[PDB]
């Protein structure tokens, strides 16, 4: 169908270097009159999204000479040269004619070395095992680039049901990302295992970063 | 100025019914189409619809009609959505727009967004548990499990917040109507366990705070 195709998903950049985000219609997009209804958004955390072009090239007021945009038919694409720190956030095309739609968006963030990530595993707390659940938890922190998978073994054995996943966002201070990845049982099936193992795969290294415990170690 | 405020957060139960308000001011509200846009947590934003207040007319997207009803009060300058069968997905953040033509042809103005929760639980406090290292190098991490909440938020801090950098908290995440979330924070070995670290989690809809010192697991 007619929808709106946005890429890339993520976009990071240097400060200072020049960003370009596209935008395809599957359909040629109608005249609106000889006006282009696409428009581009900005939406910065905790805000309301925000004006930036619309007409596929015309700055909205108050929008830095900065932000242009271009194209026709169903390529468009929004250029912000010398990206600042305030320009970080989520962008968004907009296809303002017959069936109006947005775009799969942008995420327009800090590009910086790679860095592996600090994998610590912990094992359930016994005060939690005091009230029978049993959770481990497993920390990817200060890693770049954001990619990364987590595959847990118990005994061996991958599992991937009852396993919670969360993702911080760019940090502010060094740039890296962080991953918490909760896998939780039972006590009665906690216990009924030894070996638990997670282990981080990250494009700086060709072999996963390994943590574990056994049970009965102490 | 344009204007466009909007009623508050909402707490609604599965197949019960929402209305929320988009209250115009600073523009002849009957000349503008009024647009509402909808924001799943960590997702893109999705057109619902837009209604005409000079006739009323509506048009939907296809994925909202018979889940959106849009209604508009001319003598008040007001525009209304109501939401019908509310299930877990509908749960977002709801934002109305004015679609400006002549000036400028989008979405120029936008409200500060009405965030809708849809749930069946009831507020329960969090479980609090400390994350700490296994076995007996340079820098160690340490950390808390906040479990099984209801409602958001949840408030963090490490040593009432006097240990502010190397830490971690995690966005929460929703498995089966209750949040749990976590946080780590990292510190230099020879301030552990010499130097004290606690966590401290308040949950404030539940009147509930909790502390928890990190101890080594002897």
């Amino acid at each position: 169908d007619v929808l709106m195709t946005q890429t890339p998903l993520s976009l990071p950049v240097s400060l200072g270097d020049q960003a370009s985000i596209s935008c395809r219609s599957s359909q040629n997009i109608v005249h609106s009159x000889g006006y282009t209804y696409l428009e581009w958004y900005l939406q910065k955390p905790g805000q309301s999204p925000k004006l930036l072009i619309y007409t596929v090239s015309n700055r909205f007021s108050g929008v830095p000479d900065r932000f242009s945009g271009s194209g026709s038919g169903t390529d468009f694409t929004l250029k912000i040269s010398r990206v600042e720190a305030e320009d970080l956030g989520v962008y968004y095309c907009f296809r303002g004619s017959h069936v109006p739609t947005f775009g799969g968006g942008t995420k327009l963030e800090i590009k910086r070395a790679d860095a592996a990530p600090t994998v610590s595993i912990f094992p359930p707390s016994s005060e939690q095992l005091t009230s029978g659940g049993a959770s481990v938890v497993c920390f990817l922190n200060n890693f770049y680039p954001k990619d990364i998978n987590v595959k847990w073994k118990i005994d061996g054995s991958e599992r991937q049901n009852g396993v919670l996943n969360s993702w911080t966002d760019q940090d502010s201070k060094d740039s890296t990302y962080s991953m918490s990845s909760t896998l939780t049982l039972t006590k009665d099936e906690y216990e009924r295992h030894n070996s638990y193992t997670c282990e981080a795969t990250h494009k700086t290294s060709t072999s996963p970063i390994v943590k574990s415990f056994n049970r009965n170690e102490c | 100025e344009v204007q466009l405020q909007q009623s508050g957060t909402v707490l609604a139960r599965p197949g019960a019914s929402v209305k929320m308000s988009c209250k115009a001011s600073g523009y002849t509200f009957t000349n503008y189409w009024m647009h509402w846009i909808k924001q799943r947590p960590g997702q893109g934003l999705e057109w619902i619809g837009t209604i005409y207040p000079g006739n009323s007319d509506t048009t939907y997207s296809q994925k909202f009609k018979g889940k959106a009803k849009l209604t508009a009060v001319t003598s008040t300058s007001t525009a209304y959505m109501e939401l019908s069968s509310l299930t877990n997905e509908d749960s977002a953040v709801y934002y109305c727009s004015r679609r400006n033509y002549g000036s400028s042809y989008a979405m120029d103005y936008w409200g500060q967004g009405t965030s809708v929760t849809v749930s069946s639980a009831k507020t329960t406090p969090p479980s609090v548990y400390p994350l700490a290292p296994g076995s007996a190098n340079s820098m160690v991490t340490l950390g808390c499990l906040v479990k099984g909440y209801f409602p958001e938020p949840v408030t963090v801090t490490w040593n009432s917040g006097s240990l502010s950098s190397g830490v971690h908290t995690f966005p929460a995440v929703l498995q089966s109507d209750l949040y749990t979330l976590s946080s780590s924070v990292t510190v230099p070995s020879s301030t552990w366990p010499s130097e004290t670290v606690t966590c401290n989690v308040a949950h404030p809809a539940s009147s509930t705070k909790v502390d928890k010192k990190i101890v080594p697991r002897d």
